[PDB]
């Protein structure tokens, strides 16, 4: 089986609201934006 | 009508009816009845039968009109109130009936053309008993009921069909959110299929169904609705028929419940081929083999061909707070044997959905008994916090984890209707984790499962998921354990889902902890009593070449035993008749036990001590672990002798010298004194313990300063109960609130001696009611022998609606409070902060509570008792309920309760559970038949090491002659012991598993005389260890080890592999009646 | 002052459904009638 | 007063009737967004006559129509309709 | 778990149980958390 | 009032209605209630 016999890492329950309110900030243009996808959208802009 | 009416014309058909009435309240089978007794009384529709629990035979002759050679189907339709069972001829079941709800039975198309006849067996009383009044209220012994349908019908089936179409149409218009398209297109075609059928015109029907097609589609009417969109399921749909053991009927009447529900699921399943079926009890299994072998066959080809899926693996669907640890494992080795016995399944599912409460240790108990699912849906009557979960990964005290999974839709006996179907997933309540619920359908809690109307609006649901899908899609074929599998492949095993840790608190039928007061002492004293026969068989056929060890009778005992730890009749929650049956069956276990036993020990060399040797050579059976340094026990009615061991554990002497430590009674200003060594104890006139000083810790353990408490310790308070709803089952958190204080006993000092000082209180509860209250302090010559102060109260109980309770407050200021509980110790906490605390006012526990803080700690033993509360410096111990719901004499009469109060200057260690087991233990008066065969073999099996670890029990293996080791931690952390088996040759050691299964070898040193097996535990671990005397990241799902070597993977499921030792061995049954095991490599 | 310093009996917040069921059965002629107000309405009925 | 219905029958004086359409998303310069295309089904006021609604997005009141954005939006929300099933199957190839 | 606090122990869960246990996943101590089973143990002291 | 309440004393129930005075207030018992507040009514009851 690959069910393991021993539980020693515990796993809450996903609160809704802050991992709702977490989604926001993937696609944000504040201060997160160098950790998340708007920092790869553009490959070098040139004005 | 009947053949009276039809006498000029040979071709209108008639059903006659002779019945023939049981005379008294037995049920007699078929074979005692036809063909012997004579049914010669005509009965006729409108006809009235019986008092309660009667049963009434009916031969029914029929005839088909002629005209009738059309009609594809025959229906012959019985409505009397009550239990049904067509029988063929021949003997064999073939249909229930039950009230309204079932009352079709469908002619098997092979004696509508011949004038046949069959039999049905009725009766007398509803699907629950018969009740009077409430359902949960006390039979009615002299209920009548009325025969309303015995018809021959000729049903019209495309009608049927678009009675089903309209239905769940309709089901999806009033359920469905009004802003749902689904539910205006559902609307729109019941109002055309309305507008076009005229019952004048038949063929309005057809067009009818096909106007219904636009929202079901053109599936519906076979199984191959379900072999669309089959990929992408959400719901799992399971038949169930959840027959309790005994809830408000006799085991008797449970016996035909058991076929008639049966018999029902499997002609179902002949008519339909995608239907599963899941039930549980191996005993249930036991009755149906014994009263009706053929149709034991015939459930075992079912069995085979994946349909009546075999689940739970216990003996029964026992409670889980009430019976010790070993009765659980015991549920589950009986369970697992007879399921890998009479068919070739072995359980992974452990399938309690109706236990009031699971025990912190039932994972790693699951874990060690092959299963490692569980499914439940009890704890959807918490009526104050709702289980954040519903699937996750439950993990016990060791760390052992099972998947759980609660039915969102919080029935067992589901309707599938579109309501149930849909909140079979949108009242899941961890939806991000998995999104998949299992659908429980049938009709249960006590009764007969699934009807053929369910199946019809289960392919209705999955045609409009797969039309208009709004529904879930819906699956019907699978099992259980392929459901499991499937959240555990979309789960990486699990892994990503919630854990819960420790004890599912049910927050509901807390009172069940306290009812039925003589079942829970009987169950103790039948478990203790059971272990130590065991024990002493195991050393007979051991050491005594003409004993061999009882294993038919052991067997027999511990059925009965786990029988009575049912789910409903345990917790105390059944009806007078139940437990007129189940005290009388505990209490010939408990003899036939002490048979066992003394029959293992004449056999070893002792007897009785038979009251006329002189006290010099009495001698005591310990059946201990350990060393009981010392023992108080009378001999005569009121003579008291100590019997001390200093080194052999399982025999103690009688001791000639007077003890280091003796005990006195003596009186102060108008306060009795009880003082030892160790303790002192002022106890006022009114009886409340004034003050309890430990002597060595210059300490007073009390504190009536503080609390609401200030007038003694041990004080009796009798509390109004009135629960809101169920009585036997209930105890509300406001009975706190009203309440009388019962202090106006006498005290008068019962003895004085050095052996054990005593006074009595007098208290009087009531009128009607009245109670004994004893307290003794035992001198001693070492302090491992000393179990507290002991109480003793003999109750004259015959209070309404009244809850007995003692208090002791007891100067401790801790958070939390250990509980002794099945192979460990659960911490609850004594604070009331948040609504999960605030739902624990009363807890169970095993044999003590602890209530500790750093430097010191009072324990309460009990050897009868299993509520406890402890909430701020205050213990209480629940001793007596008066309910009147179920049975209006629950627990009235007398009552002998034993409890202790054990205060040390630590906090809680093995020295509390060594008190709790020995003031639990039945010391046993022998005597030495001879000096020539009186050998004290009793130590033959030891545990020596941390005291923590506790050898618990000692048996013989079920295939083999090894003996059986139980080993655990009691406390809760890792522990090293060893093992010394002293006058045998060891040909090994191995660690196995619950069921008795090799896990792995153990090193087994050889020392002067012993062998002395080195072994190491985990936190809360229950470990097996089979001794063979004589000279001589995939885990294997039987043995489990990583699999370093060649593997054998189990095709027909999901997560079944096999290391090839395990293979070579056959041991590989699982939930699949016919593996494929294909090798894998690397 | 009469505010104790040392509270060693914890208090729980009522749960609301409970207590307000629990209302039902002061006036209720069922299974606790004995207990509650109707069991004093009377004073020695005769019929 | 709220219309009472999305799709009926208008009738001149003379009686003379075209059919109307009210598109159920209140907008014609919708955003293509989830709520969009839910709306434009689920606050249809008479459902139980038809279940088809009109989606009439772009950017407008005076100015210039949608954007490739919003085209993209669309073929997710039909992906979605078409994989996990709860947005409503939107059509984009039809003309009015 | 045991941490210290101001002028003695705060116990805290180590389990995840309910959402309470759920929002202690990071708790404040003084200068040392323990993790103690009934025979062994293990602190953490810190100086900042 | 339910914890004041019980069947064998018959003064509880004097006591029980005094607890209840709090809620009720003093002039339930006859048309004195009806004497308050009696100039700014919403609701005007008549028998039928
Ligand atoms: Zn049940
Ligand atoms: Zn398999
Ligand atoms: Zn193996």
């Amino acid at each position: 089986t690959l069910f393991p016999v021993l539980n020693n890492t515990p796993v809450g329950k996903q609160v809704d609201s802050i991992y709702e309110s977490r989604l926001d900030q993937f696609l944000s243009e504040g201060q997160y934006r160098d950790f998340n996808l708007p920092s790869v959208y553009d490959h070098a802009r040139i004005d | 009508n009947p053949s009276g009416d039809v006498n000029n014309d040979l071709s209108k058909g008639f059903v006659d009816l002779k019945v023939y009435r049981v005379p008294d309240l037995s049920r007699p089978s078929f074979n005692e009845v036809v063909g012997h007794k004579k049914f010669d009384e005509t009965a006729s529709k409108g006809d009235t039968f019986g008092p309660s629990w009667a049963t009434f035979w009916f031969e029914v002759h029929i005839r088909l009109p002629k005209s009738w050679a059309k009609y594809e189907q025959v229906i012959f339709q019985w409505n009397c109130d009550n239990e049904g069972l067509v029988y063929s001829q021949d003997g064999v079941p073939l249909q229930a009936f039950s009230g309204s709800e079932r009352t079709d039975f469908i002619l098997p198309d092979s004696w509508k053309t011949t004038e046949d006849t069959f039999y049905i067996e009725m009766a007398c009383n509803g699907m629950f008993g018969t009740g009077a009044g409430s359902q949960i209220a006390p039979p009615d012994p002299n209920r009548y009921f009325t025969l309303t349908k015995a018809d021959l019908v000729a049903p019209n089936l495309p009608a049927m069909a678009l009675a089903y179409d309209f239905l769940l149409m309709q089901q999806c218009v009033k359920q469905l959110p009004s802003n749902c398209w689904q539910k205006y297109k559902a609307r729109q075609i019941c109002n055309d299929i309305m507008n076009t059928f005229h019952p004048n015109d038949l063929s309005t029907i057809n067009e009818c169904r096909n106007l219904a097609k636009a929202f079901l589609g053109n599936d519906i009417d076979s199984e191959a609705v379900f072999e669309k969109n089959n990929d992408k399921a959400n719901v799992f749909a399971i038949g169930h028929c959840h027959i309790d053991t005994a809830w408000l009927w006799p085991f008797a009447e449970t016996r035909r419940k058991i076929v008639r529900s049966w018999a029902t699921q499997m002609n179902i399943m002949d008519r339909y081929p995608e239907y599963q079926f899941v039930c549980s009890q191996a005993l249930q299994y036991l009755w149906l083999k014994e009263d009706h072998p053929d149709v034991f066959e015939k459930l075992k080809e079912y069995v085979n061909q994946n349909k009546f899926i075999p689940i739970g693996g216990s003996w029964v669907e026992h409670d889980t707070n009430i019976p010790n640890g070993e009765s659980l494992i015991r549920q589950f080795l009986l369970g697992q044997h007879f399921f890998e016995k009479e068919f070739g399944v072995r359980c992974r599912t452990f399938w309690l959905p109706d236990t009031f409460g699971y025990s912190s240790q039932i994972p790693q108990i699951c874990r060690l008994c092959g299963m490692d699912r569980f499914l439940t849906q009890k704890l959807s009557w918490n009526n104050i916090n709702s289980f954040p979960t519903s699937t996750f990964n439950w993990v016990a005290l060791d760390g052992s984890q099972v998947i759980c999974h609660m039915p969102p839709a919080n029935t067992y006996t589901a309707d599938t209707n579109v309501n149930d179907v849909l909140h079979s997933i949108d009242q899941h309540k961890n939806l991000v984790n998995d999104q998949a619920g299992l659908l429980v359908f049938g009709i249960g809690d006590g009764g007969g499962g699934p009807t053929p109307e369910m199946l019809e609006k289960l392919r209705r649901c999955k045609g409009i998921a797969n039309t208009v899908g709004y529904l879930p899609n819906v699956k019907l074929g699978n099992t259980v354990d392929e459901f499991f599998d499937g959240i555990l492949k979309r789960t990486n095993a699990g892994q990503t889902l919630p854990s819960w840790n420790g004890e599912l608190y049910f927050e509901f039928h807390r009172g069940t902890y306290t009812t039925q007061a003589e079942l829970k002492k009987l169950m103790r004293k039948v478990e203790i009593a059971l272990h130590d026969a065991e024990y002493v068989s195991t050393l007979a056929s051991i050491f005594s070449k003409d004993y061999s060890y009882p294993k038919e009778s052991l067997q027999d005992l511990w059925r009965d035993t786990l029988l009575c730890q049912f789910h409903d009749v345990l917790p105390g929650s059944c009806i007078e008749m139940v437990y007129k049956d189940a005290i009388p069956i505990m209490s010939k276990v408990l003899k036939n036990t002490e048979a066992l036993l003394w029959q293992a020990i004449e056999q070893l060399g002792f007897k009785k001590a038979s009251s006329s040797d002189n006290k010099e050579q009495l001698c005591l059976l310990n059946t201990l672990p350990w060393n009981v340094r010392g023992v108080i026990t009378e001999t005569e009615e009121n003579k008291l002798v100590y019997f001390e061991s200093c080194d052999g554990k399982g025999i103690l002497t009688a001791a000639h010298t007077s003890l280091k430590h003796p005990a006195a009674a003596y009186q102060k200003d108008d306060n009795f004194i009880l003082v030892n060594d160790h303790l002192r104890v002022t106890i006022a006139p009114n009886g409340l313990i004034l003050s309890l000083f430990d002597l060595h810790k210059e300490r007073e353990i009390l504190d009536l300063k503080s609390g609401k408490n200030h007038a003694g310790a041990n004080q009796y308070v009798l509390f109004e109960d009135t629960p809101l709803s169920w009585q036997a089952w209930d105890t509300e958190v406001f009975s706190l609130e009203k309440y009388e204080v019962l202090d106006k006993g006498k005290v008068s000092i019962k003895e004085s001696g050095p052996l054990r000082a005593s006074v009595v209180v007098d208290i009087p509860i009531s009128e009607l009611s009245h109670m004994k209250a004893t307290i003794s302090l035992e001198g001693y010559n070492d302090c491992s022998e000393f179990t507290g102060v002991n109480f003793t109260c003999e109750v004259d109980w015959h209070e309404s609606c009244k809850f007995l309770k003692v208090e002791f407050p007891v100067d401790i200021h801790s958070e939390f409070a250990s509980y002794e509980t099945q192979f460990g110790i659960t911490k609850r906490p004594t604070h009331y902060n948040t609504s999960w605390d605030v739902a624990k006012f009363e807890v169970c526990h095993q044999k003590f509570a602890d209530y500790s803080d750093f430097t010191y700690g009072v324990s309460v033993l009990n050897d009868c008792k299993y509520g406890f509360s402890t909430h701020g410096n205050l213990m209480r111990l629940s001793l007596l309920r008066s309910p009147k719901q179920p049975d209006a004499h629950a627990d009235m009469g007398k009552h002998t309760i034993r409890y202790a109060v054990y205060p040390h200057s630590k906090p809680l260690d093995s020295s509390t559970v060594r008190a709790a087991h020995k003031f639990n233990s039945n010391f046993r008066l022998l005597t030495r038949a001879s000096d020539t065969a009186n050998l004290d073999i009793f130590d033959a099996f030891q545990l020596v090491g941390e005291p923590n670890v506790i050898l618990s029990h000692i048996k013989m293996a079920e295939k083999g002659k090894s003996i059986i080791l139980r080993v655990y931690e009691s406390l809760g952390g890792k522990s090293r012991a060893r093992l010394v088996i002293k006058s045998l040759t060891v040909a090994s050691v191995t660690k196995c598993n619950g069921l008795e299964e090799d896990l792995e070898e153990l090193c087994t040193l050889k020392s002067n005389d012993y062998y002395e097996v080195p072994i190491e535990l985990r936190a809360f671990e229950i470990a097996t260890f089979k001794v063979n005397l004589g000279f001589k990241s995939v885990a294997c799902n039987t043995c489990l080890k990583i699999i370093r070597n060649d593997s054998f993977h189990c095709t027909k499921c999901f997560d079944f592999d096999v290391c090839r030792d395990c293979y070579a061995k056959q041991a590989f049954l699982h939930p699949c009646p016919k593996p494929h095991f294909v090798l894998v490599r690397s």
